């Protein structure tokens, strides 16, 4: 019995470690998608405010 | 107790890194690891699937190669 | 001791079960509004391409 | 044995709890990146949807 409800405790937790490991990788994967598209973005940021720039002095002459 | 998906995935703990596929889309389409390279393994029907790449769904080709399976059905 | 230091694993061993279903919940939300808001950068880039050419086809075009 | 492996889960279990709160402290600051991004692309949808405007009234009056 608590030869075994401990070998019990053993399997849940052991499964738990394994499946929180992967979970461990699959946010740091994510990380790497939220990080490459926020500091991409800064870029975008320029292109627009390039263009707004062309569109106004473009809406001064016509 | 706990869902079968999530025992499915708890066997990708040793997925080797830079697999192209998500170990949450291979356990959700019914595969478990195997151990050996980026082999996996439907708890289902037995069919072996390894060497993926980019864009490659295990759901999709899990259907395309055993419609059989009883849990393919799904 | 044994008895006591053994139930007290099976109480907490317990809450894991549920900490652990949280969490992947909560990594999968994550990873999927990762994944959409990535998609919404792969088109506020074309959006930005497109209309970037109707200024260059309107500026030749005065 | 049995009280080896009593030590051992209870040690196993007290980490794993702390491991988990790395892990979801992860998910916290992850999904502050993604909620910056999603954002991101709502200020540039109404900032290039204007544009795409301004662009086709330039575009009408030639
Ligand atoms: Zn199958």
């Amino acid at each position: 019995e608590l030869l075994q409800r401990c070998e019990s405790l053993e399997k849940k937790t052991a499964t738990f470690e394994n499946i929180v490991c992967v979970l461990n990788r699959e946010v740091e994967r994510v990380a790497m998608t939220a990080e490459a598209c926020s500091r991409q973005h800064r870029l975008d940021q320029d292109k627009i405010e390039a263009l707004s720039s062309k569109v106004q002095q473009l809406e001064r002459s016509i | 107790m706990l869902s079968c998906e999530l025992y499915r995935m708890s066997t990708y703990s040793t997925f080797p890194a830079g697999v192209p596929v998500s170990e949450r889309s291979l356990a959700r389409a019914g595969f478990y690891y195997t151990g050996v390279n980026d082999k996996v393994k439907c708890f289902c029907c037995g069919l072996m699937l390894d060497n993926w790449k980019r864009g490659d769904s295990p759901t999709e080709k899990h259907k395309k190669l055993y419609p059989s399976c009883r849990f393919v059905q799904s």
